[PDB]
């Protein structure tokens, strides 16, 4: 996301230019035959993001090829209208920024800026985890993209390390606003990563943004702890778990973390750091991140814990091997009143 | 150990999401 250029003061003039871009959204920014696809960074349960040359820039892109077919046999039509409708119309330092987006008969396609670094998910499983401070590093911007993307009425819902992109200088991109809602009320869809849910996304209730004050809960527990707080092997007993919330803490964590955890975590929802009163002050000013620069870390001002190898601008090296697969496309138009403003 | 555990179990790669 684009670099920094009162609290109150920005927010509103973020909201005027996210709202200008949401009742009217860019459209057919670009097409296919402008790039060149070289391999295949990561897939998800929906699309496939691959590494992508620009032909008369010569930039790299990561662009996201969704199947028309398969997001409709999955359900996502609504959802992937609002990742593409709310991703063009943000923009803040650590999320990452839609380049260029169009369709064709088959295919949906957004291209972002590719951010080299890999998914947090790589580098936490290979070390197996993070020291506090570089945790809290991390935490710091989710907390401050947060802050940002609730204040336009935006949910996001998708919060794990493999959304989550390092970029060249170490600082957090947040990818996949698949599951991303503009919400005035609360929702209901049963959407997410199972170890991430909310005990009132599990319960069927009707939720709002405090879901994702309950992610970062679980993020910052497995970025510091290297696993989740409620693991299994299987789905429904990870709900189980989650519902029961207890939780426990490995030995290493310090009081302070234990605590702001304890908070985050936090099934009633009239206790729940970032629901309440004063709202994500209770998190900014929590002994915790006591240590935390907020605006040095909007500034990207504090050093990075690490910065990514990176041996050129096509060098995928942060990222795994997949299996590779041929981008067909019909000479029959698929979907086309279903993805009009798309 | 509760690393252990995890490390045995069948979520330790990367995780889909869930809807529906
Ligand atoms: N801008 C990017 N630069 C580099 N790699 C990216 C970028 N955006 C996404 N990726 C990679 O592609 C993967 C899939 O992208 P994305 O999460 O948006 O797909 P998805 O199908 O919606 O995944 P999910 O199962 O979480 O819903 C990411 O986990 C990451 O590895
Ligand atoms: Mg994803
Ligand atoms: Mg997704």
């Amino acid at each position: 996301g684009n670099a920094a250029a009162s609290v109150k003061e920005f927010l509103a003039k973020a909201k005027e230019d996210f709202l200008k871009k949401w009742e009217t959204p860019s459209q057919n920014t670009a097409q296919l035959d402008q790039f060149d696809r070289i391999k295949t960074l990561g897939t998800g349960s929906f699309g496939r993001v691959m590494l992508v040359k620009h032909k008369e820039s010569g930039n790299h892109y990561a662009m996201k090829i969704l199947d028309k077919q398969k997001v409709v046999k999955l359900k996502q039509i609504e959802h992937t209208l609002n990742e593409k409708r709310i991703l063009q119309a943000v923009n803040f330092p650590f999320l990452v920024k839609l380049e260029f987006s169009f369709k064709d008969n088959s295919n949906l396609y957004m291209v972002m800026e590719y951010v080299a670094g890999g998914e947090m998910f790589s580098h936490l499983r290979r070390i197996g985890r993070f020291s506090e401070p570089h945790a809290r590093f991390y935490a710091a911007q989710i907390v401050l993209t947060f802050e940002y993307l609730h204040s336009l009425d935006l949910i996001y819902r998708d919060l794990k390390p493999e959304n989550l992109l390092i970029d060249q200088q170490g600082y957090i991109q947040v990818t996949d606003f698949g599951f991303a809602k503009r919400v005035k009320g609360r929702t209901w869809t049963l959407c997410g990563t199972p170890e991430a849910l909310a005990p009132e996304i599990i319960l069927s209730k009707g939720y709002n943004k405090a879901v994702d004050w309950w992610a970062l809960g679980v993020l910052i527990y497995e970025m510091a702890a290297g696993y989740p707080p409620f693991f299994a092997d299987q789905p429904i007993q990870i709900y189980e778990k989650i519902v029961s919330g207890k939780v426990r803490f490995p030995s290493h964590f310090s009081s302070d973390l234990k605590d702001l955890l304890r908070n985050l975590l936090q099934v009633d929802l009239t206790k729940r750091f970032g629901n309440l009163k004063n709202g994500v002050n209770d998190i900014k000013n929590h002994k915790w991140f006591a240590t935390t620069d907020w605006i040095a870390i909007y500034q990207r001002k504090v050093e990075a814990p690490f910065i990514p190898k990176f041996k050129g601008p096509g060098d995928t090296s942060n990222f795994d091997d997949y299996e590779e697969e041929e981008i067909r496309v019909s000479i029959n138009e698929k979907c086309g009143k279903e993805f009009t403003e798309f | 150990t509760t690393y252990a555990d995890f490390i045995a179990s069948g979520r330790t790669g990367r995780r889909n999401a869930i809807h529906d």
